[PDB]
C-alpha cells in the first residue's frame, strides 16, 4: 500500500543526515573571528534615474558595465546610460504584467515574461532603426518568475508551474525540462562556467541542476518560509538565498552544509533581493521595510545602511567590475550608489 | 534598406530647384539626414544636417543664406532647397543616414546620388599623405591621415572615419571612431592612431579593395574631409 | 555635453521623455479592475455580455466616457497567494457567486473570507455579485431545500428593510436575503472603515451591470478622496 | 494504485542524491578566505577609490 | 514707549512667523521627490507669495505706523502701496483656486486626475500671479484711485508726513469687489455644497468651518471699513485702520499653517 515508501524515506533520511551532521566540524564564526573586520562604510547616492510610471520589478546590468535595463507594470522596457543618465531605447510590451527581464552577455537581446506564460525575445541590433520581437516562447503553464541567458541561442526560464525548462531560441522548442519542485519556483542563479545553476521555490528547498544531462544533483533545505531571491558566489562554489522570514543564508555545494545566517531581531519584513560584490566580501540585500542593507559576508555583521527609498525594494544589481550598485523600488526611481 | 532620390540636371545660372530624397524600408523618423557633397573631381564636403525631431539644423559656411532642408515625417521624404545657383553648384549630392546613442555607428547607408550641372578659418583642416600608390594582390598596405588639432576628447573618444568609396559605387563605411569595425566588412581591415596621425592597415588584399579612401573628423560641428588616395593594381 | 554626439544623445533622451509623458497622461485616465470567481459561477457569461494556453485575458468597456479595464486570469495554478501582489493598485474587485447550488457555497464563503482579509488586498473595495437568480427561483418552487445544508435557515426572518421587487413568493425572498446576509456577515466583522462590500442580485442576462459597476466605483473614489482631505 | 510511477522516482532521486562525496568544512571554509584575501586588493566597493578613478563622480 | 515696544514686539513676531512658516513649506515641497503632486505646486506658489510679502512689505508698514509718520520719499509710497495690493490679492486668489481644486476632487471623483493635471495648475499659477500685478500697477502708478478726491488728499493727509493709501467713491468699491467678493463667494459656495454631499454619505465637516471662519473674521472688517469709509465722510480714525491692515497680515501669517500642518499627509 504505502508502508514501503516511508520506510525507504526515513532510511535515506538517516543515511544522509548522519553523515551531513558529522561532516560539520565547526562553524565559520570560529575561523572568521580572527580576521580584522572592515568597519563602517559610507555609500552615497550619485544619480537618480526617473521616468517609470508604475512600480518596478526587475533590472539587469550589462557586460559593458555602463548600460542597464528595467521593466515596469505600465508595460515598458527602458534601456538607460548609467554614466550620463540618458535613455537609449524605450520598448513597449504586449502584456503589461511583466515580472522579469534579462540583458544578453553579448549585448544583442533582451527577454521578458510574466503573468502570460510566455517569454519574449527582442532584437536590439537590426538594419531598420527599431527594436522588434523575434522569438516568442510558448509552452509553460504558470507565470514566469525568472529568466537567464546562456548565450545567443540558449535561454533558461523559470515558471510558476513548478518546472524549469532549457530552451532553444532558434527553433523555439524546449530541449530539456526539469521537474522535482512541488511548489512554484521563484528564481534561478547561473554559474560562472554556465554548466550548473541552482533553483529556489516556495517550498523552502533549493536544488542544483546540471544543464548537459538535464538531471538534478543536490537538495538544500533549512529555510522556514518561501524563497524569492537567490544569488551565486563569484568563486563558483557557494550561493546565498533570500526568504520571507527575515533571513538570508549561505550554502556550500561540495560540503552540502548550511553556513552563517544573517538575521537580526529588529527586522520583521522579508528579503526581496540578494547580491554580492566582486570580491565576495559584501552582501547587499534589500528589505520590504523600504531600506536596503549591507552585511559583511565573513563576519555576518551589519556595516552601514543605504536608506532613501520611499517604498519596497524589488530589484538590485551590482556591476561586473564592482564600480557601482543600482537599486530599484516600487516608487519608480532607481538610485545608483557609489 | 533602400534610399532613392531623383531629379537634377542642366539649369541656367541663378535658378532655384528642389531636390527630394525618398526613403523606404526603415524607420526614417528616428534617423538624422546629413547631406554630404562630393565635388565632381575633389573630396567630400558637407551641405546640411537636420536632426531626427527637426530640432537642430546646422548649415554650411559656404552656403547658409540660400540652402534650406525640410523633411516630411509622415510621408517619409527629405527635401533640399537652393537659391541663385553659382558656378560651384556642379558637385554630387548624396543621401546619408546616421544615428546617435551609446555604442551607435553613424554614417551607415548612402544613396546613389543625383547629378546637377550649371552652365557658364578655425576649421580643423585635414590633409592626406599621398594620392596614388601601386599595390600587389597579397601584400600589406598602409595609408596615413593628418589632423591639424588633436581629435581625442575628454570622454576618451576619437572621432575618425574611413569610408573607401569604390569606383562606380557610392561610398561606404569601414572603420568608425578610429578602431571599430563597420557592419560586416571583411575583417582584414583595421585601424590605429595616436591622437594626431592615423594609419589604415590592410592585411591581405583583393581585387575589390581598389578605389579611393577618405578621412573624416567629427569632434566639432563642421565636418571636414581629406583629399583621397587612389590604389591601382 | 561638449561634442556634437552627446548633444544628439540628449536630444534623443528628451524625445523619449515626451513619449513617456503622453503615455502617462493616457495611463492616468483609466481604471483597472480585477475579476474573480469560480468555474460554476457564470463569470464566463458576464464577460461575453459586456463584450493556446494563455495566462490572462483583457476586456474593455466604456460607460459615460470612462474607461474600465478588467483582467480575468486564465489558465493558472490553483494557488493565488503569490501573483496577487501585482494587483494592490486597482480600483475594485468584482467577485462572482452562483447561488443555486446550496452545498458548494461553504467553499465560496471561505474564498471570500480569504480574499477580503489578505494583507496585500487592504484598501481595495470589493463588489460582490450574486448570479443566476432565476435558477434559485426555478429550484425553490418545487422543494431539495436549503435546510438540508444550512440548519439555521429555520430561524431566519426577512428583515424589515427588504424590498422584494418580484413578489413571486415570500420564501424566495427569505432565502435570497438569507444568502445575502450570510455573505455580508464576513465583511462586517473587519475592514475598519477602509474598504466596503456592495452586494447585488444578478441573473444570466442583465444589461445594467455596467451601470452598477460605474456607480459603485464612483461611490468608492468619492469616499477615498473625502477620507484623504479630512472630510470624513 | 495508479501512483506507483510518482512513488518510485522519489526513491531513485534519493538514491542518486546520497552518492555525493563530502569535503567537510576544512576545504569549504579555507577556499573562501583564500579567494577574499587574494582579491580584496582590487575591490572597488570595499576600499574607497580615488575620485579621479571612479566615473560616477559629482 | 512701552506701548510702542509692545507693538514692535507683536509686529516682529508676525514677520518672523510668516517668514519661517513659509520657508519650511517652500523648502520641504521643493526638495522632497514624492511630494510633487500638482496641488502641492499650488501650495508652494502661495507660500512664495506670502514669504515675499512678509520679507518686503511688513517691515515698512511696521515702521510706518508706530511713530505715525513716513520717513521715506514720495516715490517710495506708491511702490509700497502698489506692491502690498498685489501681494494681498495674489494670496486671496490662491485660496480661491485651492477651494475649487477641492470641489473638483470631491464633486467629480472619477475624472479628478484626468482634469486636474499639471498643465492646468501652471495656468492657475500664471493667472494667480499676472492679473493682480496688472490692475494694481495700473490703479496706483497711473493715478485712478485719487480721481475726484484730490482736494482732501492734498489738504489733510499729504500736508503732514504720511503714506496712507486713498480710495475714491468708485475705486474703493471696485477694489472691494475684485479682491474680496468674488473669491469669498466662490469659497463659501464650494465649501457649502460639499457639506451636504458628506452629511448624506456618513448617513449611509467642521474643518471647512475653520477654513471659512478665519477667512471671514480676518478680512471682512477691513474691506467693509474700506468700502464704507468714503460714504460715511472720512470719519474713521487711522489708528483703527492700522489694526485692519494687520488683519490680513495676520492672515498672511496663519495661512500656510492651515493648509500644511492640518493635514497628516504632510506632517510626516
Ligand atoms: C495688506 N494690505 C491690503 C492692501 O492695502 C491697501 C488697499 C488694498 C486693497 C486690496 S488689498 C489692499
Amino acid at each position: 500500500e504505502l508502508d514501503q515508501l516511508r520506510q525507504e524515506a526515513e532510511q535515506l533520511k538517516n543515511q544522509i543526515r548522519d553523515a551531513r551532521k558529522a561532516c560539520a566540524d565547526a562553524t565559520l564564526s570560529q575561523i572568521t573571528n580572527n580576521i580584522d573586520p572592515v568597519g563602517r562604510i559610507q555609500m552615497r547616492t550619485r544619480r537618480t534615474l526617473r521616468g517609470h510610471l508604475a512600480k518596478i520589478y526587475a533590472m539587469h546590468w550589462g557586460t559593458d558595465s555602463r548600460l542597464l535595463v528595467s521593466a515596469s507594470q505600465d508595460g515598458k522596457l527602458i534601456i538607460w546610460d548609467s554614466y550620463t543618465t540618458n535613455k537609449v531605447h524605450a520598448i513597449p510590451l504586449r502584456s503589461s504584467w511583466v515580472m522579469t527581464c534579462a540583458y544578453a552577455p553579448s549585448g544583442n537581446y533582451v527577454a521578458c515574461g510574466g503573468l502570460d506564460n510566455i517569454c519574449s525575445i527582442y532584437n536590439l541590433k537590426t538594419r531598420e532603426g527599431n527594436v522588434r520581437v523575434s522569438r516568442e516562447l510558448a509552452g509553460h503553464t504558470g507565470y514566469l518568475s525568472c529568466c537567464r541567458f546562456l548565450d545567443d541561442n540558449q535561454i533558461v526560464t523559470s515558471s510558476g508551474d513548478t518546472t524549469c525548462a532549457l530552451w532553444d531560441i532558434e527553433t523555439g522548442q524546449q530541449t530539456t525540462t526539469f521537474t522535482g519542485h512541488t511548489g512554484d519556483v521563484m528564481s534561478l542563479s547561473l554559474a560562472p562556467d554556465t554548466r550548473l545553476f541552482v533553483s529556489g521555490a516556495c517550498d523552502a528547498s533549493a536544488k542544483l541542476w546540471d544543464v548537459r544531462e538535464g538531471m538534478c544533483r543536490q537538495t538544500f533545505t533549512g529555510h522556514e518560509s518561501d524563497i524569492n531571491a537567490i544569488c551565486f558566489f563569484p568563486n563558483g562554489n557557494a550561493f546565498a538565498t533570500g526568504s520571507d522570514d527575515a533571513t538570508c543564508r549561505l550554502f556550500d555545494l561540495r560540503a552540502d552544509q548550511e553556513l552563517m545566517t544573517y538575521s537580526h531581531d529588529n527586522i520583521i519584513c522579508g528579503i526581496t533581493s540578494v547580491s554580492f560584490s566582486k570580491s565576495g566580501r559584501l552582501l547587499l540585500a534589500g528589505y520590504d521595510d523600504f531600506n536596503c542593507n549591507v552585511w559583511d559576508a565573513l563576519k555576518a555583521d551589519r556595516a552601514g545602511v543605504l536608506a532613501g527609498h520611499d517604498n519596497r525594494v524589488s530589484c538590485l544589481g551590482v556591476t561586473d567590475d564592482g564600480m557601482a550598485v543600482a537599486t530599484g523600488s516600487w516608487d519608480s526611481f532607481l538610485k545608483i550608489w557609489n | 534598406v533602400q534610399l532613392v532620390e531623383s531629379g537634377g540636371g542642366l539649369v541656367q545660372p541663378g535658378g532655384s530647384r528642389k531636390l527630394s530624397c525618398s526613403a523606404s524600408g526603415f524607420a526614417f523618423s528616428s534617423f538624422g539626414m546629413h547631406w554630404v557633397r562630393q565635388a565632381p573631381e575633389k573630396g567630400l564636403e558637407w551641405v546640411a544636417y537636420i536632426s531626427s525631431g527637426s530640432g537642430t539644423i546646422y548649415y554650411a559656411d559656404t552656403v547658409k543664406g540660400r540652402f534650406t532642408i525640410s523633411r516630411d515625417d509622415p510621408k517619409n521624404t527629405l527635401f533640399l532647397q537652393m537659391t541663385s545657383l553659382r558656378s560651384e553648384d556642379t558637385a554630387m549630392y548624396y543621401c546619408v543616414r546616421s544615428i546617435y546613442y551609446y555604442g551607435s555607428s553613424p554614417f551607415d547607408f548612402w544613396g546613389q546620388g543625383t547629378t546637377l550641372t550649371v552652365s557658364s578659418s578655425s576649421d580643423i583642416v585635414m590633409t592626406q599623405a599621398t594620392s596614388s600608390v601601386p599595390v600587389t594582390p597579397g601584400e600589406s598596405v598602409s595609408i596615413s591621415c593628418r589632423s591639424s588639432k588633436s581629435l581625442l576628447h575628454s570622454n576618451g573618444n576619437t572621432y575618425l572615419y574611413w569610408f573607401l568609396q569604390r569606383p562606380g559605387q557610392s561610398p561606404q563605411l569601414l572603420i568608425y571612431r578610429m578602431s571599430n569595425l563597420a557592419s560586416g566588412v571583411p575583417d582584414r581591415f583595421s585601424g590605429s592612431g595616436s591622437g594626431t596621425a592615423f594609419t589604415l592597415t590592410i592585411s591581405r588584399l583583393e581585387a575589390e579593395d581598389v578605389g579611393v579612401y577618405y578621412c573624416m573628423q567629427h569632434l566639432e560641428y563642421p565636418l571636414t574631409f581629406g583629399a583621397g588616395t587612389k590604389l591601382e593594381l | 555635453t561638449l561634442s556634437a554626439e552627446d548633444k544628439a544623445a540628449v536630444e534623443r533622451s528628451k524625445m523619449i521623455e515626451k513619449q513617456l509623458q503622453k503615455d502617462k497622461q493616457v495611463y492616468r485616465a483609466t481604471h483597472r479592475l480585477l475579476l474573480l470567481g469560480a468555474d460554476n459561477s457564470g463569470k464566463s457569461t458576464i464577460v461575453k455580455q459586456m463584450r493556446k494556453t494563455s495566462g490572462i485575458f483583457e476586456t474593455k468597456f466604456q460607460v459615460d466616457k470612462v474607461n474600465f479595464h478588467m483582467f480575468d486570469v486564465g489558465a493558472q495554478r490553483d494557488e493565488r497567494r503569490k501573483w496577487i501582489q501585482c494587483f494592490n493598485d486597482v480600483t475594485a474587485i468584482i467577485f462572482v457567486v452562483d447561488s443555486s447550488d446550496y452545498n458548494r457555497l461553504q467553499e465560496a464563503l471561505n474564498d471570500f473570507k480569504s480574499i477580503w482579509n489578505n494583507r496585500w488586498l487592504r484598501t481595495i473595495s470589493v463588489i460582490l455579485f450574486l448570479n443566476k437568480q432565476d435558477l434559485l427561483a426555478e429550484k425553490v418552487l418545487a422543494g431539495s431545500k436549503i435546510e438540508d445544508y444550512f440548519p439555521e435557515f429555520a430561524r431566519y426572518t426577512t428583515p424589515e428593510d427588504a424590498t422584494p421587487e418580484p413578489g413571486e413568493d415570500p420564501r424566495v425572498t427569505r432565502a435570497k436575503y438569507f444568502i445575502r446576509d450570510e455573505f455580508l456577515r464576513i465583511s462586517t466583522a473587519s475592514g475598519d472603515g477602509r474598504h466596503y462590500c456592495y452586494p447585488h442580485f444578478t441573473c444570466s442576462v442583465d444589461t445594467e451591470n455596467a451601470r452598477r459597476i460605474f456607480n459603485d466605483c464612483r461611490d468608492i473614489i468619492q469616499r477615498m478622496h473625502l477620507r484623504q482631505y479630512e472630510l470624513l | 494504485t495508479a501512483s506507483i510511477a510518482q512513488a518510485r522516482k522519489l526513491v531513485e532521486q534519493l538514491k542518486m542524491e546520497a552518492n555525493i562525496d563530502r569535503i567537510k568544512v576544512s576545504k569549504a571554509a579555507a577556499d573562501l578566505m583564500a579567494y577574499c584575501e587574494a582579491h580584496a586588493k582590487e575591490d572597488p566597493l570595499l576600499t574607497p577609490v580615488p575620485a579621479s578613478e571612479n566615473p560616477f563622480r559629482e | 514707549r512701552e506701548v510702542q515696544a509692545s507693538l514692535y514686539s507683536l509686529m516682529s513676531l508676525i514677520i518672523l512667523a510668516t517668514l519661517v512658516g513659509n520657508l519650511i513649506v517652500i523648502i520641504s515641497i521643493s526638495h522632497f521627490k514624492q511630494l510633487h503632486t500638482p496641488t502641492n505646486w499650488l501650495l508652494h506658489s502661495m507660500a512664495i507669495v506670502d514669504f515675499l510679502l512678509g520679507c518686503l512689505i511688513m517691515p515698512c508698514s511696521m515702521v510706518r505706523t508706530v511713530e505715525r509718520c513716513w520717513y521715506f520719499g514720495e516715490i517710495l509710497c506708491k511702490v509700497h502701496t502698489s506692491t502690498d495690493i498685489m501681494l494681498s490679492s495674489a494670496s486671496i486668489f490662491h485660496l480661491a483656486f485651492i477651494s475649487i481644486d477641492r470641489y473638483c476632487a470631491v464633486c467629480d471623483p472619477l475624472r479628478y486626475k484626468a482634469k486636474i493635471n499639471i498643465s492646468t495648475i501652471l495656468v492657475m499659477i500664471l493667472v494667480s500671479w499676472s492679473l493682480p500685478a496688472v490692475y494694481a500697477f495700473g490703479m496706483i502708478f497711473l493715478e485712478l484711485n485719487l480721481k475726484g478726491v484730490e482736494e482732501l488728499y492734498r489738504s489733510q493727509v499729504s500736508d503732514l508726513g504720511g503714506c496712507s493709501p486713498f480710495f475714491s467713491k468708485v475705486s474703493g468699491v471696485l477694489a472691494f469687489m475684485t479682491s474680496f467678493y468674488i473669491p469669498g463667494s466662490v469659497m463659501l459656495f464650494v465649501y457649502y455644497r460639499i457639506y451636504f454631499i458628506a452629511k448624506g454619505q456618513a448617513r449611509s465637516a467642521k474643518t471647512l468651518g475653520i477654513m471659512v471662519g478665519v477667512f471671514l473674521v480676518c478680512w471682512c472688517p477691513f474691506f467693509l471699513c474700506t468700502v464704507l469709509d468714503p460714504f460715511l465722510g472720512y470719519v474713521i480714525p487711522p489708528s483703527l485702520n492700522d489694526a485692519l491692515y494687520w488683519f490680513g497680515y495676520l492672515n498672511s501669517a496663519l495661512n500656510p499653517m492651515v493648509y500644511a500642518f492640518f493635514y497628516p499627509w504632510f506632517r510626516r
